[PDB]
């Protein structure tokens, strides 16, 4: 009641407070069962690219994305995301990627 | 989505297209437990006032 | 009670004025040792009336009585000075 | 159409011309007004911060703008108590409801409550519960129970009931006076101009006529069922009030989406405090128009309350002198049964029925003195004169008792010569 | 306990004023608190963002404080057109309204004033040691139905007397105090006593 009305004496009646007395225990994490790599088929390490005027478009679908991995195999100039952030971009799922 | 609260279980039917669904204030009424397919709806810590 | 449960508190038959609102028929007092008490609402002393269409009531002695009524008038005038408060 | 001022009537106006009613009628006006609202309140922890992980840090930073909201809604909720308090508790000395016995002839089964019922709620009481009609706690706002609940309200105005069929206005005032009801509305036929002998030949018709009253309210009210509709308007306004705020919930505000829970799954703080920031300040600003709706109708709801306050003290405890505040016309006694989130009001009022012209004239000229009626009006059937009170017609043959001398009779314009008897 | 509802409009008024300092306290999602240090470490072009931020914060807290007054202004006037409907209704004249002016009867009223508050000392009639009566609506004798001018049938059982509604001064049944009107056969509840004539 005190830490509501910012103040240490508290006069007589009824108050409602504000609600933050419980704080986090545990932390449990729940996604689900996919356990493959992701099928790039090397799209970062492919022979040969697509042209700017027909640019091609690859679905990602049914595997779980590690960007670690790609990390590691090349340094990227380059690495601009909008709308999720780059950090914590690995806890995020996401819906469908077309690459 | 990640949150902070209480778990509890529900039978809420949903339509085919999407498992997840969302409340009249488009806040999340409940999502499904990715591994397990028994509906599971987030419920506060704190409830009503005291 | 309908409004919810309330923990920490006595309740007790003998019924009092209000002096915190719980609500829902619900009131709370500081009483003797001294605690917090919980009570419903007194509605009033009971008082029986015997209607009959012969009868009638005449008080045969008067009593001048002083009563206080306190009523607010006004507050505290309180303006600002707008530049120094948004600016500084 | 054209708004249609009213009935055009005409009125006569002469210097030696007077309108004396010869018939009256007891009529019953139903008036409704509302005591209190349904009383909100709002969880500043879960609108600010549904389920968000640092949220908290966002309380600390932007909860008490909703703590000083919170505040004014609970002065919002804490009025409407006194609301209550300045209706149903003018008297608290609760008087027990007297068996059912003889009351001048007048029925009043209607209005008193019914023992047989579970429930203290007289038969029109549940006529106007059943008329009245009728996710949020998820949402973050709740709704505050009543300090008092409807039995004990009936109950209220059941001993108020009580007290002013059995007492008369003495109630109020320290111990009751136990009094017949015959008596009581002869006083106030007293109190309104008309003598006590009127209601005593008159009243197995006064009686009739109440009772028929009453059953033309019974049967209206079920039929119509537009007069509660100013009740239902209050519920109305606070069930639109609450859904326009989860209506506002639903749009993304400017943002990039409408869950606070994707902007912090997709989003890292220091990019993130933007999109937060235009949600949750968003709301607020959202709950501050909520507040200031809810303040401009908390304040009509005070003002008729106020009035209805003022119907408590000044109609049902005792007549009225003012006109048209307590009912149409002179106001003998009003009849206070409560009401989902209001009170509604029986007024039973005396209209005049049926007039008559007469010839007046202001003064008798008898014996060289002036003589002037020490109450009521001179009228003139067409041979002898006679003295009337003004809101009835009682011829009364002119006496010295009741006239007083003053002055002199050529002073005085438009006197007549007539005869005052002496015995 | 009767000062303390003024009391409480004093808090009630400080609580407001003590929230707009913390009000003030808060950053409002700025990165400082201090409009001097966000001016000392910005080059304006992007510091005007955390200047309005700061400052539509500040003026938030001022338009919630105007609502939070005007509510209480209302609750104040309220209350002032009762103090003025009082003080011309219960001091300078008197009221035949009852529990208006205080409980019972009213007599007269005493206004005092009080720091930022008024109290009303209202004088005021009670009845009591009530006592029961056997009463008639009227009196007939001789054929004619007389009935009370200015006050109430009773009887101590033995005689019949005419008192006042608020008092007990029985007084001889006479033709001064009572009027003829009408015949008894059709008034309900007639008692046949005499009337003394002087
Ligand atoms: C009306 O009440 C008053 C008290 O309110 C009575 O006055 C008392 O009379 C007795 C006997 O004479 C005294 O012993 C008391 O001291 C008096 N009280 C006061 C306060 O002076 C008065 O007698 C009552 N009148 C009647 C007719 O019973
Ligand atoms: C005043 O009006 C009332 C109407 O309420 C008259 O009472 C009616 O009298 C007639 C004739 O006796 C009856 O047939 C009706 O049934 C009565 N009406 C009711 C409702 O009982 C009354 O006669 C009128 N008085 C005068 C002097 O004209
Ligand atoms: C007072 O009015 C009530 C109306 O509710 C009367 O009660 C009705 O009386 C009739 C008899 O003619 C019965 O057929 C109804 O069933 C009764 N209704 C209820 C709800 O009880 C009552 O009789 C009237 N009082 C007097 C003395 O006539
Ligand atoms: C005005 O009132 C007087 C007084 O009652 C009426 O005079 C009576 O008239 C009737 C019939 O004409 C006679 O039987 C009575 O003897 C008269 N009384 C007296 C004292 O003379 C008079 O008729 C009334 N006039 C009108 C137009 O109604
Ligand atoms: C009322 O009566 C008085 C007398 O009692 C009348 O006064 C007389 O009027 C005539 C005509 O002007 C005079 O000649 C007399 O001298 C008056 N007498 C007195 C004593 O003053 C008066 O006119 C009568 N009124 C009416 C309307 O007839
Ligand atoms: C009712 O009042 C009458 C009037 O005072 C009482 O009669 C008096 O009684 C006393 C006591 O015997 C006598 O001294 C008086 O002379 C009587 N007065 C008259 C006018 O007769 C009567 O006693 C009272 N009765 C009761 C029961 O109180
Ligand atoms: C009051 O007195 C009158 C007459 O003095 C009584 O009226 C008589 O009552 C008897 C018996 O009921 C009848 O036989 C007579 O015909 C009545 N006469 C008249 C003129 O009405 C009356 O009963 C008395 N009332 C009481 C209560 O004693
Ligand atoms: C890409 O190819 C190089 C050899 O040219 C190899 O060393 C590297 O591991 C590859 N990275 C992947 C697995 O994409
Ligand atoms: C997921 O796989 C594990 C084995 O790795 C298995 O034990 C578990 O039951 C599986 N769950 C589902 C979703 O079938
Ligand atoms: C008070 O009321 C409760 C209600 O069940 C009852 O059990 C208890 O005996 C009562 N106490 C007294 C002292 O009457
Ligand atoms: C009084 O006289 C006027 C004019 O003769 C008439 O219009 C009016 O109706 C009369 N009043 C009554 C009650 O008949
Ligand atoms: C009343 O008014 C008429 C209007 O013509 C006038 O002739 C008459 O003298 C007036 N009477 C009185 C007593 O004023
Ligand atoms: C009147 O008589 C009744 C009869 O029992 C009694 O209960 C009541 O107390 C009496 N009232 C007064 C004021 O004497
Ligand atoms: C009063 O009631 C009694 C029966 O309780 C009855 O005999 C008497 O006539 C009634 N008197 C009046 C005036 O109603």
């Amino acid at each position: 009641t005190k830490c509501t009305l910012k103040s240490f004496t508290v006069e007589k009646g009824i108050y409602q407070t504000s609600n933050f007395r419980v704080q986090p225990t545990e932390s449990i994490v729940r996604f689900p069962n996919i356990t493959n790599l992701c099928p790039f088929g090397e799209v970062f390490n492919a022979t040969r690219f697509a042209s700017v005027y027909a640019w091609n478009r690859k679905r990602i679908s049914n595997c779980v994305a590690d960007y670690s991995v790609l990390y590691n195999s090349a340094s990227f100039s380059t690495f601009k995301c909008y709308g999720v952030s780059p950090t914590k971009l690995n806890d995020l799922c996401f819906t469908n990627v077309y690459a | 989505l990640t949150g902070t609260g209480v778990l509890t279980e529900s039978n809420k039917k949903f339509l085919p297209f999407q498992q997840f669904g969302r409340d009249i204030a488009d806040t999340t009424d409940a999502v499904r437990d990715p591994q397990t397919l028994e509906i599971l709806d987030i419920t506060p810590c704190s409830f009503g006032g005291v | 009670t309908r409004a919810g449960c309330l923990i920490g508190a006595e309740h007790v038959n003998n019924s009092y004025e209000c002096d915190i609102p719980i609500g829902a028929g619900i009131c709370a007092s500081y009483q003797t040792s001294q605690s917090i008490i919980a009570y419903t609402m007194s509605l009033g002393a009971e008082n029986s009336v015997a209607y009959s269409n012969n009868s009638i009531a005449i008080p045969t002695n008067f009593t001048i009585s002083v009563t206080t009524e306190i009523l607010p008038v006004s507050m505290t005038k309180t303006s600002v000075d707008c530049t120094m408060y948004i600016c500084g | 159409y054209t708004m249609s001022l009213g009935a055009e009537n005409s009125v006569a106006y002469s210097n030696n011309s007077i309108a004396i009613p010869t018939n009256f009628t007891i009529s019953v006006t139903t008036e409704i007004l509302p005591v209190s609202m349904t009383k909100t309140s709002v969880d500043c922890t879960m609108y600010i911060c549904g389920d968000s992980t640092e949220c908290s840090n966002l309380l600390l930073q932007y909860g008490s703008f909703c703590t000083q909201l919170n505040r004014a809604l609970t002065g919002i909720a804490v009025e409407q108590d006194k609301n209550t308090q300045e209706v149903f508790a003018q008297v608290k000395q609760i008087y027990k409801t007297p068996p059912i016995k003889d009351f001048g002839g007048f029925n009043f089964s209607q209005i008193l409550p019914d023992p047989s019922k579970p429930s203290k709620r007289s038969f029109i009481e549940d006529l106007l519960f059943n008329k009245v009609t009728l996710a949020q706690k998820f949402n973050g706002l709740t709704v505050l129970p009543p300090l008092l609940t409807d039995e004990m309200i009936a109950q209220y105005t059941s001993a108020l009931l009580a007290g002013t069929i059995t007492s008369g206005w003495t109630f109020g005032a320290g111990a009751a006076l136990q009094i017949p009801f015959a008596m009581q509305m002869a006083y106030r036929f007293n109190g309104i101009g008309v003598t006590q002998n009127v209601l005593y030949e008159n009243q197995k018709l006064i009686a009739n006529q109440f009772n028929s009253a009453i059953g033309k309210i019974q049967d209206s009210l079920s039929s119509t069922a537009s007069a509660l509709g100013k009740l239902q308007d209050v519920v109305n306004q606070n069930a639109q009030a609450l859904n326009t705020l989860v209506k506002q919930l639903s749009s993304n505000f400017g943002a990039i989406s409408s869950v606070l829970n994707d902007i912090l799954s997709r989003l890292d703080p220091p990019e993130a405090e933007v999109q937060i920031d235009r949600l949750i300040t968003g709301r607020l600003q959202s709950l501050q128009t909520y507040v200031t709706q809810q303040l401009i109708r908390a304040a009509e709801i005070r003002a008729s309350a106020n009035l209805a306050a003022t119907k408590m003290s000044e109609c049902v405890l005792g007549q009225s002198k003012r006109v048209d505040f307590c009912g149409k016309g002179y106001h003998l006694m009003s009849f206070p049964q409560s009401a989902p989130h209001g009170v509604v009001f029986l007024h039973v009022t005396y209209v005049p029925a049926q007039e008559k012209n007469f010839t007046t004239a202001p003064a008798i000229c008898h014996d060289g003195k002036a003589h002037f009626p020490r109450e009521g009006v001179f009228v003139s059937n067409g041979t002898h004169w006679f003295v009337t009170q003004r809101n009835f017609y009682e011829p009364q043959i002119i006496t010295t008792d009741n006239t007083f001398v003053s002055g002199n009779c050529d002073v005085v314009i438009g006197i007549v010569n007539n005869t005052v008897y002496d015995p």
